[PDB]
């Protein structure tokens, strides 16, 4: 934080304050990646421990809240994203899909398949 | 986010961690120069306390330091992004950090193309050289003062203690 | 000048971080100003974290780092047969510098598998407990280990003398080149070794790297990466080397303290992980090679002394698991006077064969094995209580044969003389006898032979290796200086 | 002096001067000469006391043949 | 997209790429370094600067210099063509005998394989091993983690193992040769070039060996282990085939990969551990498997720091076992080999439906004795003998008549051990300690139990040790 | 040139000297020190900011203050004019006898001599002490190292080995009493002075006191050592001298160093033992010995640092140990005083290739058969002296003759032994004891061998009864 | 002012006063606080004071004067004393009103 953004790139444009003007609130620009975490820069206006949403498609979710940006745990890869990435928000912390059918039924903790039994059905999603 | 620019003189980053934003800021744009001499207005501009020391005075209130050192004052013409970068290093408290930044900066469009080798006394003396050809001698001739014994002796320049340094 | 220079950043710690000289080549050994070298290890950018070659309390900040634009090489040549230096090749003997002037990168790897050449050697100690039991052959790295210069030392320098043989013979592979890195061993202990290497006068074949109990702390770590770059050179000049690494439990501490101090962590027992990667690095270099390279050998003979037996001791353990055995010398038997002391329990070449010498093996190979049982019945059985005259002969024969695994130190020997004195018990013939007399035995033994059996010894010398005929001459020899030996 | 030879000449001729001083080159002066004596002495105590500038001879006797 | 270096803190190289960031995990060529450097994208850091590793090691690098990414991660040849061949992590003649000419192209990455896409229940793999097989009987497609200190014979263990077995297996192999000592590889190798199966006239083989020496800068020990994988993955299921996949030393790998976590910025761990350990591991162990396409009974050996398994690292290790095997130093310090502490070498897979209750019952009585025994045996050992029970002694006795029994030489190394004492097929093997069971044996000696084969012989030598 | 107080905290004085930073070691003395208060630089942290180490007091630690670099490391006084005083660490009179002024002071970073300089061949200092020399052979260069039960006379000893050795050999003395109590060393103050080992009078004693008390700061007390070797150094090659240095005790400077390093922004290592433990103790180590002329013969008081020993410190202490000593009450208990337990009393260099094997011989001799008498003692415990024979009764009376013989009486404490003490030459001395293996005097008076040093003493007073 | 014989509190953690300024300080003097409350003043940092806080934080808040006393402290010493139970300021807890030691002592 002290150095990102303090440099340049970052920084750079932050000085015209031209840069989306900044967003990456709803948006992030991944800040740092590596390793799962993303640095995410934005994402801002940040709920608590939102389910954010990848350029890599995928899930991470902004647990820390940082003033600068948002210590994403990315569910996953590395190899896809490369920085920058943007990450949307969803405006939203998880809640998982709960139901019935579940019963009869391996899935994932995603709560989706694994089971190749095709796909579950989710009737529910709860928190 | 942006891409690479960096004026010869271009520097290692790190309170030029901004130099080196508007390495490529200033750069970019080519107001490279207006803020290149802004810079060294700036740095006397800056100089002096007032508004300024107000920082120091910890409770003054960050965000109305800035405005009230940068809102009438530091923008007395110091804008462009020159302003906002400075309003960056004023919330970022590189401002007691900015001389070095200048500095580090200043080499930069001329100075950008320095003159480095270590050289005796006064050794270099920040300008321009050609590494092709030699330019090294020309400026030697050129002066003939310095201190080289105080100042940088004999023993750089030509070894005094070596002689001394085998037994 | 001053021309292309840089300012020591900052330094407390030996640690300089150095501001520039910036394009400097890796592992570029440089030069500050205070003549002392250092080599940038760290390249971060805006510094190098250099590690220092000579230490902080010369130094002083701003101070001229000079690129000296050299990586680490340390000098290589074999003058040095001959000689004492330092780590870097530059002497401490103080008879002025050696005549090696060569040097060689210390950064230099472990051949491959095409290169190398397994053994088949032998390589004597003149040890005859250690030719034996733990048979040795040339390039291998084996794990010296035992607690407190329980002589451990000292049997390094039995086996030197006993290259002496060999460089005072001629041999083209047997010509061991000794190359004692001697790790944090201070000065008056060196000083006093050396002392009597050249006594020895082995220091003639030998380099000594020498790392004493002063040093800088990489400068102890350093030494036998110095010692590993010239050990290749004989290695792989067909020469035939043997190097001794005397202890890498300091080197490992110098480093370990290095990191730490380098505010970089360790692992395990304080110490970091890739310290497995020093030693293996160091070692893998010490090998038995190919043709390519004279054929020739290292012969790594590193020492460890365990620490109170203690090996599961990571760092022990690593060693070991990357030595291809170890002696385990049994300290108290040292000090019960046992010298040599061994726990030969504790002591393997998981090899064996490869690594042995035919003429011992005669009695020896055989005797191993037997001694195995009486070994087994002198701990496995244990009361007050006898058993049979077998395990009772064993024991007592056995006990006769342990006097013959002792030596007193400073006193290897040639094969024939080792085979000789084993005949006498293997072949039966000094069940007999008494500890006592054993030692005795063997004085007027080899005096006898020394006079008479002269010709035998000839040709178990000749054959490298016994003969039934030789044996028959032997069978005289024994039964009859027997009974001269006490009548 | 760095035409370098004249630095070995800026030695070279206070050697000159020294050892065309006497004892060839002195000016070490008694305070040297202190410490010489001491290991000038000190020697001896290793090393037996009488003819460092003449030969020493032996003499060669039996006690018994005990 | 071109990076220089920009600080090299050992082999972990900092390049500042100047223009695009390829992702994580791409293989850079380093513009320099002829000295074939790949870096492997490892972070990107920021503000495009990835960290990136070196598998190789540095010296003589201007700080400046220039990278260009390789534009992928890692390129390996792969196919059978490294069968018969030594391959470090890019597949390098390390027979060094010039390449190893495929068609196919690897990344060494390779995933997780689908649940559903392996088999979901194994069947067991017999383990020859009378002591093996009885106690742990393997599952065909197996991963067995051997844990063990190396080099006890440790390895010469698996190595006998590979010599019954991976012999009597037809199949292919897959052997990684990992941060062990060359020169024992030295030696295999040409003990395997001798055996010709590794086969002198064949690129190929039925094995193909992947080396990852403990010298090397630990990228490419490291690294080797995805290698290794991609190859015999390659051929489990490209080639449909039943692969053993035998590796020296995981040990050495985890131990790279904590190693680096540091120096990698990130924090070391408990012990100085990776603490992405388990992840690298799951998602590692899972890239193993036998699905369907084939099976790869994958043999792992590990060396166990300090033999300390309670130490973290072989605390994860066992979830990524379904076989262990667990050597007991002290057995093997009996000079006893076998050496394994079988009553922690465990599989659930012994049964007495799939091995059949005979077997699988006698070794719970077997198990069962043992583990009485053990308890006593500390108690007594110092607490000597008799004001006690004496049916223990029979069972004292037994229990090393046993245990001897598991012992058979090294039978091939005649060079470490002289000694021969061959293997039991099973049937003969629940007979011996069946036998044992019905306690016949018990009048007679205990060490021709110890290092043999079968147990008639051995009761043979039971005899004969009767003088 | 001067300092700026930049930082304290603590004695971590962050000082910025600003007309340049004086290499690390150099002393500055901080202006405004009312209690002159020694800073060390450590580190040139940049800045123009050193670290610094108190080795003293602080207050009055007035922002910016002013601090003096004296050029150079801190001088202490060498010259033999030492002898008889005790100064603090700082080298100043804390015998509270005005200057213990000297003529020359030493800037006391001065280390590891080459190896070449030395007499690289090292040779026994002789004790006199039967028991000792036997023993353990005292090396003249080396570090022995006292283990040893407590207030036992240990002092007592030693006043009698000044007494006998820094007097009978040229021996001098030097007692550094690093980290130890205060009090005890007023107490042996009192009983240096009153046994006369320390005179006033005339302060031609044998020994500079030097002590660096609990009282002074780690740095400090870690430090009295150097400044301790730094005039003994002076008194070996300049005095030539066999220094006898007591170095009381080791292990409050390996607890000085050890406190620091982790402050200091070091790891202090294994058990918190400073990561350089070994090279602190080095570059000391390499500073005592004979070098050509003089040796420095460090008598070590060593305490037991958790009684442990594989710990890791005295792991690298056995390094640093050509004999070791350890003072045993059991021995002491006996009426033997010396209290020594002679098992714990060799030398590693133990050999009959090395430490010679008739000394050592009679000495195996005398191991073998004390203990063998001591296998007596439980055997002797059960079965009586009845049920062993002769060689039996022999060997326990020689035993016993010798394990009075080992007992020599004290001048000092005849309070102890009961009576004024002697002196006995080698020669004599295993003399005595093999004279007795040869059962000689029978078993003529045994108690006659109590606290007598020579052998004859007792063969004569065997008599006197007999 | 002061960042001399003032400072303002620069940060307050809990008890732990950062103080800014005070600036020619003393090791180990006693301040006292903008609040009345002692705190003493270990740790010189260029930048801040580290304060021992002789009180709490939920007494007072950052900025906060802090002034010198200039005193490193004593505490009345004398000997009749006899029969208190003082606080560690060598003044009462007893209750008594105050102690009978009112000369003091380092």
């Amino acid at each position: 934080k002290t150095g990102t953004a303090e440099v340049s790139s970052i920084l750079e444009e932050r000085i015209l304050g031209a840069d989306t003007s900044v967003d990456l609130e709803e948006t992030g620009r991944v800040l740092s990646i590596g390793d799962g975490i993303a640095r995410v820069h934005g994402l801002r206006n940040v709920q608590a421990e939102e389910m954010v949403e990848f350029s890599s498609g995928l899930k991470g979710m902004s647990l820390n809240l940082e003033p600068d940006n948002v210590g994403v745990v990315v569910f996953g890869n590395d190899k896809l994203i490369k920085e920058g990435d943007i990450v949307k928000r969803t405006g939203a912390i998880v809640d998982v899909p709960v139901g019935e059918e579940l019963l009869g039924r391996v899935v994932d903790a995603l709560g989706n398949a694994i089971d190749g039994k095709g796909p579950i059905g989710s009737k529910a999603r709860r928190r | 986010f942006a891409k690479l620019v960096r004026p010869p003189v271009q520097i290692y980053g790190i309170e030029g961690r901004y130099a080196t934003a508007l390495y490529s800021a200033a750069s970019k744009q080519n107001k490279l120069e207006q803020v290149e001499k802004e810079l060294l207005r700036v740095g006397q501009i800056l100089k002096e306390p007032k508004m300024a020391a107000s920082l120091l005075n910890p409770y003054v209130k960050r965000s109305v330091k800035v405005k009230s050192l940068s809102d009438m004052t530091a923008k007395e013409k110091f804008s462009p992004l020159t302003s906002n970068l400075i309003n960056l290093l004023a919330e970022n408290g590189r401002l007691t950090n900015t001389p070095a930044v200048i500095s580090a900066f200043s080499t930069m469009m001329s100075v950008h193309r320095g003159e480095v080798p270590c050289t005796v006394t006064t050794a270099s003396a920040l300008d321009e050289t050609t590494l092709t050809e030699l330019k090294t001698v020309l400026k030697s001739f050129l002066s003939k003062g310095q201190v080289l014994k105080l100042e940088v002796k004999i023993d750089p320049s030509i070894m005094g203690g070596m002689i001394v340094r085998i037994g | 000048d001053l021309e292309e220079t840089g300012r020591v950043l900052s330094i407390g710690d030996g640690i300089a971080r150095v501001h520039g000289l910036r394009n400097v080549q890796a592992e570029e050994m440089v030069e500050f100003s205070s003549g002392l070298k250092g080599m940038s290890l760290n390249l971060e950018p805006d510094n190098v974290g250099v590690v220092v070659f000579g230490n902080d309390k010369l130094i002083k900040e701003g101070d001229i780092v000079k690129r000296t634009g050299a990586i680490v090489d340390v000098p290589v040549g074999e003058e040095l047969l001959g000689r004492v230096v330092d780590a870097l090749g530059n002497a401490i003997d103080g008879k002025g510098p050696i005549g090696s002037k060569a040097r060689r990168r210390v950064g230099l790897k472990a051949p491959g598998i095409i290169p190398r050449i397994s053994v088949r050697e032998p390589m004597q100690t003149g040890i005859k407990a250690v030719d034996s039991l733990v048979p040795i052959g040339r390039g291998q790295r084996e794990l010296i280990i035992g607690d407190r210069q329980t002589g451990k030392t000292s049997i390094a320098i039995d086996t030197i003398i006993n290259q002496k043989r060999f460089n005072d013979g001629t041999d083209e592979k047997k010509k061991l080149y000794c190359i004692y890195v001697a790790i944090g061993q201070k000065r008056s202990t060196v000083a006093q070794l050396v002392k009597r290497l050249t006594d020895a006068d082995a220091m003639k074949y030998t380099i000594v790297v020498s790392a004493t109990a002063s040093d800088a702390a990489p400068l102890q770590y350093l030494a036998p990466y110095s010692g590993c770059s010239m050990g290749e050179y004989f290695r792989d000049n067909g020469k035939h080397a043997l190097i001794i690494y005397d202890d890498l439990s300091k080197q490992a501490v110098a480093y370990r303290q290095m990191s730490l101090l380098l505010r970089r962590p360790p692992g395990r027992e304080a110490y970091p992980g890739d310290v497995f990667y020093l030693h293996s690095r160091l070692l893998e270099r010490a090998a038995k090679m190919n043709d390519a390279f004279g054929g020739g050998s290292l012969t790594a003979l590193p020492v460890i002394e365990t620490q109170a037996g203690d090996v599961s001791a990571y760092i022990p353990t690593n060693v070991i698991s990357i030595t291809d055995g170890q002696i385990f010398l049994e300290t108290e038997l040292f000090y019960k006077g046992i010298r040599p002391a061994i726990n030969v329990g504790l002591s393997v070449s998981r090899v064996g064969s490869a690594a042995q010498t035919r003429a011992m093996k005669q009695v020896a190979g055989t005797m191993k094995l037997e001694l195995a049982q009486y070994r087994e019945v002198a701990a496995f059985a244990q009361f007050g209580s006898d058993l049979d005259a077998a395990t009772q002969q064993l024991l007592s024969r056995g006990v006769r044969l342990t006097e013959l695994l002792k030596q007193g130190q400073y006193s290897p020997m040639a094969i024939e003389e080792q085979v000789a004195v084993i005949y006498a018990g293997v072949r039966g013939y000094l069940d007999k006898l008494e500890p006592s007399k054993i030692t005795k035995f063997e004085n007027a033994f080899l005096s006898h032979v020394i006079s008479q059996h002269q010709a035998l010894l000839g040709k178990i010398r000749t054959d490298g290796k016994i003969s039934e005929e030789s044996d028959a001459k032997l069978k005289e020899i024994v039964t009859n200086f027997l009974a001269g030996f006490e009548a | 002096l760095d035409p370098v030879q004249k630095l070995f000449v800026d030695k070279i001729r206070e050697y000159r001067t020294k050892r065309q001083t006497s004892g060839g080159p002195v000016d070490a002066g008694p305070e040297y000469q202190q410490d010489l004596d001491r290991e000038l002495f000190k020697l001896k105590q290793m090393y037996g006391k009488a003819d460092m500038n003449t030969f020493p001879n032996f003499t060669f006797e039996d006690p018994k043949f005990e | 997209t071109t990076g220089r270096i920009v600080a090299v803190i050992g082999a972990v190289v900092d390049v500042q790429f100047d223009e695009g960031l390829p992702p994580i995990l791409n293989a850079l060529e380093v513009q320099g370094r002829e000295t074939r450097l790949v870096l492997e994208v490892a972070q990107h850091l920021g503000e495009s600067t990835v960290r990136t590793i070196a598998m190789d090691g540095t010296e003589g690098l201007v700080r400046g210099q220039k990278v260009l990414d390789s534009g992928a991660p890692i390129r390996i040849p792969v196919g059978p063509e490294t069968l018969g061949r030594i391959m470090n992590v890019i597949g390098e003649p390390i027979d060094e005998r010039g390449p190893i000419k495929t068609k196919q192209f690897a990344a060494i990455h390779a995933e997780a394989p689908e649940f559903v896409e392996m088999s979901v229940e194994q069947e067991i793999l017999v383990t020859g091993i009378k002591v093996v097989d009885l106690l742990a009987p393997y599952a065909k497609g197996g991963k067995i983690g051997l844990f063990g200190g190396a080099g006890v014979g440790k390895t010469v263990l698996i190595m006998e193992l590979i010599n019954n077995v991976a012999k009597a297996h037809g199949g292919y192999s897959v052997f990684a040769g990992v941060g062990e000592r060359t020169r024992e590889g030295n030696d295999l190798y040409h003990e395997m070039i001798e055996s010709g199966v590794i086969n002198l006239k064949d690129a190929t083989s039925k094995v193909a060996l992947v080396y990852g020496q403990m010298n090397e800068p630990p990228g490419a020990r490291a690294r080797v282990a995805l290698t290794g994988l991609t190859v015999a993955e390659y051929f489990r299921d490209q080639e449909g085939q039943d692969v053993l996949l035998f590796i020296d030393n995981i040990f050495r790998f985890t131990q790279a990969g904590s190693e680096v976590s540091a120096l990698l910025g990130r924090i070391p761990s408990a012990v100085g551990y990776q603490p992405t350990l388990a992840t690298d591991m799951g998602t590692m162990q899972e890239r193993i498997t036998t699905t369907k396409k084939g099976s790869i009974t994958s043999v792992q050996a590990i060396y166990v720091p300090a033999d300390d398994l309670t130490d973290p690292a072989p605390a994860t290790t066992f979830a990524h076992l379904d076989a262990t095997t667990v050597l007991s130093r002290a057995i093997a310090e009996l000079g006893i080999y076998p050496a394994v502490d079988p009553l922690d070498s465990t599989s659930r897979i012994m049964d007495p439906n799939i091995v059949g209750s005979e077997h699988y019952d006698v070794a719970r009585g077997v198990q069962k004795i043992l583990q009485d025994y053990k308890s006593l045996q500390d108690i007594i050992a110092i607490l000597g003998m008799d004001e006690l029970s004496e049916e223990d002694k029979l069972t004292v006795s037994r229990a090393r008549k046993i245990q001897r029994f598991l012992s058979q030489p090294f039978q091939v190394a005649e060079v470490f051990t002289g000694h021969l004492g061959k293997l039991v097929p099973l049937k003969e093997t629940i007979k011996g300690f069946q036998q044992i069971l019905a306690g016949e044996y018990d009048h007679l000696p205990e060490q021709a139990f110890y290092m043999v084969g079968p147990i008639e012989e051995a009761v043979a030598k039971a005899d004969k040790l009767a003088e």
